[PDB]
């Protein structure tokens, strides 16, 4: 067994630029690095300028988790300036975000996650008529031999043309000793996989409904939204039919897949588990209260679920000691700074670009595991009805949740949780506008001197972008994004973030090959344009 | 069936919207894309291989004696001698300064790629540059196909003439195919009736806004912009002056200082 340093540059199926870098002793993993190797300095650009504008630069930070920051920047100058939103801009920005969600884990699971568990090569020596029996018998949708036949024929004329595209050079060519599933599954998620890809046309277009455009929408506006279009039977009807479509393949693809994955790789519960959690909710009924959030807020520690915290914005500091930053002190985000020195890799114990954000503290997850484990410990009759019919399903106890195989169950609870809740949401909205309510956006004055914040929980956790207004411009402007508490270095204290903590312990088969490095880190669902921006 | 041609698909400092972009892709889906019209050999957001294996796949296509096409999405950060991006420890200056004049053509996505995008806004930290500013000594000449992100059609439209013809389509003088950004987004917006007119939105809340009109007072660039936008729109059913919102300029050079304030004309 293996001994000895491996890197992974780039890691691949994530957004953005990482380098993981793990030392391995006996064939596990005994310590790491996430390295983050791309900045940009839309801090350093945002200062100067007007506030209404944080939001069209901010949004890009990222566009996988699209909208996200648009949205994280208008709550800040909304709640800058103390404009009360209209009920019904609550109820679009919601519905878009809940969209967003839908389209973002869908995505993750097939076209970033699952590479790491199915071998497609594998595909081809499946007998389709077995393969159709498992699919149908996983989901009320029933799948014939015919139809996965066409699956393999396709993949059989792709292999055979020599030109393996994005399987080239795949850590499954060949057989890989940590690839389970027998080859009817492999050719299930490979079906899928594929369905998926033009199902997120559709995910994604229901964005564009209310919101103009997926990638990057265009109807936010401080005070509230910009879509009178958004108030009409037929937007709302077309909406709808997105979200339906979207939805039945959520619960009838999505969760099924995960779910026969899962069980074909339960030795996946003993490795990538974190002790810390941090969420700040989302879908709020108002505006200025995390508390009327669909999910609420709330921190955990050392895994102690009785005892939950309330979430304290002002304990939260950003470490620069261990990254590519001026000096070594830790702020605040409201006295932010952000001063590039790059020393290389290591150099003066530096490697990163991102900051390293702690919570009194501590280093903290969040992100699915994070608001689905919190939400359930606060009696979140939802939450807790999925999360227990899928540990029931898997035959495994609670613990199994603090895992790399739990996080990843995880997202495909709070995908189906999220997407029930967008119909609720739906039917709320239309019933206010048969009220009579009709109004999008509110009045507001911009103020000389403000400082604000917006809190966003989006697919990979807790967001929030903080704003200090001076002479009406922006004199500070901080973002502090999941993947940056997820993925960011060590801190001041020398502790590991829940990404680098997670990995040790991690066995590697093949040090040529790490798929269970990757299988952990892929687990988080990484965003290194959101973590450094 | 025939050899497919190879993509080599690059990611400088970008944020992953063009990519996603791609991933819109209607009639044909990206499924057809990657399986019948082309073959995407290297792709960090997709592609299965990581670490060193990815090296590896990135070498095979380069050098492949079959030619290659890349696309090229971000710009590249020259300050400080590349290092404020890296892949794999390269400089993506180093990674592009290699690549780009072996490639058959070059297609920069995005306005990043094209003209240095979000992170060259004033005052610049990483000095990110568009690709032909980047690499003008090289001379690499990449067909730039514009906006944050720009329209799919519009790649996959630029390709398909490629494979086609073996040859760019006529450029405008910013290396733009004329097809998609000849003309401007105003003069193809149906609230032009209202421009002229006069009839403007003093607000977003307003009435006037409620019924469509002009949101030119409001900051709209459509009249300094070319794009497609209104004629082809996004994700097939809106686009963002349908969703009540200016146009930010975003497939011109510079836009994020050019355009600002946002909300102001
Ligand atoms: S052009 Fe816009 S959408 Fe594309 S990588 Fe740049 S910031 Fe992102
Ligand atoms: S809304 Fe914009 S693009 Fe349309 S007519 Fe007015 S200025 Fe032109
Ligand atoms: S902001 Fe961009 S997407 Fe079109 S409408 Fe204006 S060029
Ligand atoms: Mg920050």
């Amino acid at each position: 067994s293996y001994s000895g340093p491996i890197v992974v540059d780039p890691v691949t199926r994530i957004e953005g630029h990482l380098r993981i870098e793990v030392e391995v002793e006996n064939g596990k993993v005994k310590n790491a690095y996430s390295s983050s190797t791309l900045f940009r300095g839309l801090e350093i650009i945002l200062k100067g300028r007007d506030p209404r504008d944080a939001q069209h630069f901010t949004q890009r930070t990222c566009g996988v988790c699209t909208y996200t920051h648009a949205l994280a920047s208008t709550r800040c100058v909304d709640n800058a300036v103390g404009v009360h939103i209209p009920k019904n801009a609550t109820y679009i920005r919601n519905l878009v975000l809940g969209a967003q969600y839908l389209h973002d884990h869908i995505v993750h699971f097939y076209h970033l996650h699952a590479l790491d568990f199915v071998d497609v090569t594998a595909a081809l020596k499946a007998d389709p008529a077995k393969a159709a029996k498992v699919a149908s018998s996983i989901s009320p949708r029933k799948t014939t031999a015919a139809d996965l036949k066409a699956v393999q024929d396709k993949l059989k004329t792709f292999v055979e043309s020599g030109q393996l595209g994005p399987f080239t050079n795949a850590y499954f060519l060949g057989g890989h000793p940590a690839y389970y599933l027998d080859p009817e599954t492999n050719l299930i998620a490979t079906a899928h996989y594929l369905e998926a890809l033009r199902l997120q046309v559709k995910a994604a277009r229901a964005m564009a409904v209310f919101g103009a455009k997926n990638p990057h929408t265009q109807f936010t506006v401080v005070g509230g939204v910009t879509c009178y279009d958004a108030l009409t039977p037929q937007r709302i009807a077309e909406f709808e039919a997105l979200w339906k479509e979207t939805k039945a393949f959520v619960d009838e693809v999505y969760i099924p897949d995960l779910l026969v994955v899962a069980a074909a790789y339960k030795d996946w519960t003993q490795y990538g588990g974190t002790d810390n959690f941090i969420t700040f909710g989302e879908f709020p009924k108002d505006e200025y209260d995390l508390n009327s959030r669909f999910f609420k807020p709330g921190v955990v520690f050392k895994r102690d679920f009785k005892n939950i915290k309330p979430f304290d914005k002002m304990q939260i500091e950003e470490h620069v000691r261990h990254s590519w930053y001026e000096g070594a002190e830790a702020r605040h985000p409201w006295k932010g700074q952000t001063q590039p020195k790059y020393t290389d890799l290591h150099g003066d114990d530096r490697y990163s670009w991102m900051k390293a954000p702690r919570y009194m503290g501590e280093p903290m997850e969040t992100g699915p595991l994070a608001q689905v484990l919190i939400a359930y410990s606060q009696g979140h009759p939802k939450v807790k009805a999925v999360t227990d019919a899928v540990l029931a399903k898997l035959g495994v106890g609670p613990e199994a949740l603090f895992s790399t195989l739990g996080r990843t169950a995880a997202r495909g609870i709070e995908t189906a949780v999220i997407a029930e809740y967008v119909g609720v949401m739906l039917q709320e909205y239309k019933d206010n506008i048969a009220k009579g309510d009709n109004v999008i956006c509110a009045p507001w004055e911009m103020p000389k001197q403000a400082e604000g914040v917006g809190f966003v929980n989006a697919p990979r956790g807790g967001l929030s972008h903080w704003i200090r207004i001076e002479d009406g411009k922006i004199g500070n402007f901080q973002l502090v994004v999941p993947s940056t508490w997820t993925l960011g270095p060590r801190c001041d204290k020398n502790k590991l973030s829940p990404v680098e903590a997670s990995l040790i312990g991690t066995p590697v088969a093949d040090a040529k090959r790490p798929v269970e490095i990757l299988r952990t880190v892929h687990s988080f669902d990484p965003c290194i344009a959101c973590g450094v921006h | 069936g025939p050899r497919r041609p190879s993509v080599v698909y690059l990611h400088n400092a970008e944020c992953t919207g063009c990519s996603e972009s791609v991933l819109r892709a209607f009639e044909p889906y990206i499924d057809t894309l990657i399986l019948d019209t082309l073959s995407l050999d290297y792709h960090e957001t997709i592609m299965a291989a990581a670490g060193d294996a990815a090296e590896a796949a990135l070498e095979q296509a380069v050098n492949s004696p079959h030619g290659f096409i890349a696309v090229v999405e971000g710009g590249i950060p020259t300050a400080a001698n590349g290092i404020y991006g890296k892949v794999a420890n390269h400089t993506m200056l180093d990674i592009c300064s290699r690549i780009l004049p072996k490639a058959q053509a070059v297609i920069a996505y995005g306005t990043c790629a094209t003209f240095g995008g979000v992170q060259a806004a004033k005052p610049n930290p990483t000095g990110a540059k568009g690709v032909n500013d980047a690499l003008k000594h090289l001379g690499v000449k990449a067909i730039n196909i514009a906006g944050c992100p720009p329209n799919p059609y519009n790649l996959v439209g630029t390709i398909v003439y490629y494979l086609k013809n073996k040859a760019a389509p006529e450029l405008d003088s910013l290396n733009r195919p004329t097809m998609f950004f000849g003309q401007t987004v105003h003069e193809q917006c149906p609230r032009l009736p209202h421009f002229d007119a006069g009839e403007f939105a003093p607000s977003f809340e307003s009435e006037e806004a409620r019924k469509g009109w002009c949101l030119y007072e409001l900051g709209c660039k459509g009249p300094v912009t070319m794009n497609n936008c209104p004629k082809i729109k996004f994700n097939q059913t809106n686009w963002p002056v349908d969703a009540g919102h200016p146009c930010i300029g975003c497939s011109e050079p510079d836009f994020w200082d050019a355009m600002t304030p946002f909300y102001q004309n």
